[PDB]
C-alpha cells in the first residue's frame, strides 16, 4: 500500500494538496503515478497519469507532481463538488501496481445542524411475536459525527445495541440509526428506555416507556 | 463509447471462491491490458493484477498470489478473475479496468493508466444465509395525532443479503419519505427503517402502506401502517 493522509480539508476557492508516499521501489522509481477520484455510488474516475498528465475531459484544476518517493495531487479552485475519495496508484516494481489507502476531501463552510431524533417503541405486532426492537432514527446533522448511547431507566445499556456509521443525505447533512434489541419481558419490566445522541454542540435524548 | 460489462453481485460463504467476468466493448479487446482492482472498506484501492488478453500472460499483486487466477476467452471478448478462499477481507467492490495499449516494442503491463472502468461487482462474504425480512409497523405517535404532522414507518428486520427497497403507496407517496441505510447486526443479518412524514390530520382515513421488496429472497411485503 502507498500512504496517503486519511483526510484533507479546504475552503471553497482555496488550493489543497494530497500526498502519496511510497518507497524507492515504486513512486520514486518511475514517472508512473496516477490519481483517481471516487464519488461513492459511481466508479472511480481517471484524473491524472504519468505524474502530471491529464486524460481527456479532466479539469486542469487538478494537477499532479512528484518529489522523491512522494507524489502530490493539487486541487485548485476548490468546490464542494470536489468532495470525494482520492487514490494514487503507482508502478510498484516487479511488473506490479501498488495503490494508496485513499484520502477523503472535505470542503469547509458547509451548513451545520443538530441531529433530529425520532425514537419508536417496539410495535404491538413484534411483541406478540416474542421480540422487541427500539428504533432510533437520527437525521439532518452536520458535521457527520455522532455518538449514540442507550439507557434503561437511568442507566447505560450496551447489550443488544446496533448502530450504523453516519451516511450522507441528499442535502449533504448526515443520517444514522441505532437499534436496541430486548426481550418483551425486558421491555415491559422497565420504567423507560432512552436513545441519547451526542453531536459536537449538543446532546439530544428521546425516551419511550412501556406504559406508553 | 467504451463500456466494460462485469457480472453481477455475488454473495459467498467464507472459504468459497468467486469468479467475476468482464466483457469490454467499444475497442479491440486484445489491444489493451486488463487490470483488476478493488475498493474494500478500510483498505482503500487494492490492485489484484494485470492480464495481457493477447497472450493470457498475467501478474498478480503479491498479497493475491496463489489465490487469484486471471484468464480470458478471446472468442467472446471476456476476461475472468477468480479469487479463492474468501474471507470478510474480500468483501469489496471489484473493478475490471482497461490499462495501457499493448506494444511489441515496450512493456506497458505495469502502467497504472486506468482509462475505463467496469460498473463494479460487489462481493459480500458472510456466513449468513438468505432470509426475507420481518416487516413491522412504526406507528405514528398518539400525540402527533392531532392536526399537524406525524412520522410513521416500517421496520424491515433481519434480512440477508442486501438490498431491500422500500416505496410507499406504490410510489404514489414520495414527498417526505426517508429510508435509512441498513445496519449490519451481530447476527450477520440486516435491518433497516423507512419513515414518511404525513399531515397528522390524515392519519386513519388515508391508508399508508410500505412496499418492501427483497429480491434476493424473492419476497415482497405490502405492510399497512395504522394508528395505535
Ligand atoms: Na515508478
Ligand atoms: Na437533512
Ligand atoms: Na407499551
Amino acid at each position: 500500500v502507498l500512504t496517503q493522509p486519511a483526510s484533507v480539508s479546504g475552503s471553497p476557492g482555496q488550493s489543497i494538496t494530497i500526498s502519496c508516499t511510497g518507497t524507492i521501489y515504486d513512486v520514486g522509481k518511475f514517472d508512473l503515478v496516477s490519481w483517481y477520484q471516487h464519488h461513492p455510488g459511481k466508479a472511480p474516475k481517471y484524473l491524472i497519469y504519468e505524474v502530471k498528465k491529464w486524460p481527456s475531459g479532466v479539469s486542469h484544476r487538478f494537477s499532479g507532481s512528484k518529489s522523491g518517493n512522494t507524489a502530490s495531487l493539487t486541487i485548485s479552485g476548490l468546490q464542494v463538488e470536489d468532495e470525494a475519495d482520492y487514490y494514487c496508484c503507482s508502478f510498484g516494481g516487479s511488473a506490479a501496481v501498488v495503490c494508496g489507502g485513499g484520502t477523503k476531501v472535505t470542503v469547509l463552510g458547509q451548513p451545520k445542524g443538530a441531529p433530529s431524533v425520532t425514537l419508536f417503541p417496539p410495535s404491538s405486532e413484534e411483541l406478540q411475536a416474542n421480540k422487541a426492537t427500539l428504533v432510533c432514527l437520527i437525521s439532518d446533522f452536520y458535521p457527520g459525527a455522532v455518538t449514540v448511547a442507550w439507557k434503561a431507566d437511568s442507566s447505560p445499556v450496551k447489550a443488544g445495541v446496533e448502530t450504523t456509521t453516519p451516511s450522507k443525505q441528499s442535502n449533504n447533512k448526515y443520517a444514522a440509526s441505532s437499534y436496541l434489541s430486548l426481550t418483551p419481558e425486558q421491555w415491559k419490566s422497565h420504567r423507560s428506555y432512552s436513545c441519547q445522541v451526542t453531536h459536537e454542540g449538543s446532546t439530544v435524548e428521546k425516551t419511550v416507556a412501556p406504559t406508553e | 463509447q467504451v463500456q466494460l460489462v462485469q457480472s453481477g453481485a455475488e454473495v459467498k460463504n467464507p472459504g468459497a471462491s468467486v469468479k467475476v467476468s468482464c466483457a469490454p466493448s467499444g475497442y479491440t479487446f486484445t489491444d489493451f491490458y486488463i487490470h483488476w482492482v478493488r475498493l474494500a472498506p478500510g483498505q482503500g484501492l487494492e490492485w489484484l493484477g494485470w492480464m495481457n488478453p493477447k497472450t493470457g500472460r498475467t501478474n498478480q499483486g503479491q498479497n493475491f498470489q496463489g489465490r487469484v487466477t486471471m484468464t480470458r476467452d478471446t472468442s467472446i471478448g471476456t476476461a475472468y478473475m477468480e479469487l479463492r478462499s474468501l474471507t470478510s477481507d474480500d468483501t469489496a467492490v471489484y473493478y475490471c479496468v482497461t490499462g495501457a495499449w499493448i506494444s511489441d516494442y515496450y512493456d506497458s503491463s505495469y502502467y497504472p493508466n486506468f482509462d475505463h472502468w467496469g460498473q463494479g461487482t460487489l462481493v459480500t462474504v458472510s456466513g449468513a444465509s438468505t432470509k426475507g425480512p420481518s416487516v413491522f409497523p412504526l406507528a405514528p405517535s398518539s400525540k402527533s395525532t392531532s392536526g399537524g404532522t406525524a412520522a410513521l414507518g416500517c421496520l424491515v428486520k433481519d434480512y440477508f443479503p442486501e438490498p431491500v427497497t422500500v416505496s410507499w403507496n406504490s410510489g404514489a407517496l414520495t414527498s417526505g419519505v426517508h429510508t435509512f441505510p441498513a445496519v449490519l447486526q451481530s447476527s450477520g443479518l440486516y435491518s433497516l427503517s423507512s419513515v414518511v412524514t404525513v399531515p397528522s390530520s390524515s392519519l386513519g382515513t388515508q391508508t399508508y402502506i410500505c412496499n418492501v421488496n427483497h429480491k434476493p429472497s424473492n419476497t415482497k411485503v405490502d405492510k399497512r401502517v395504522e394508528p395505535k
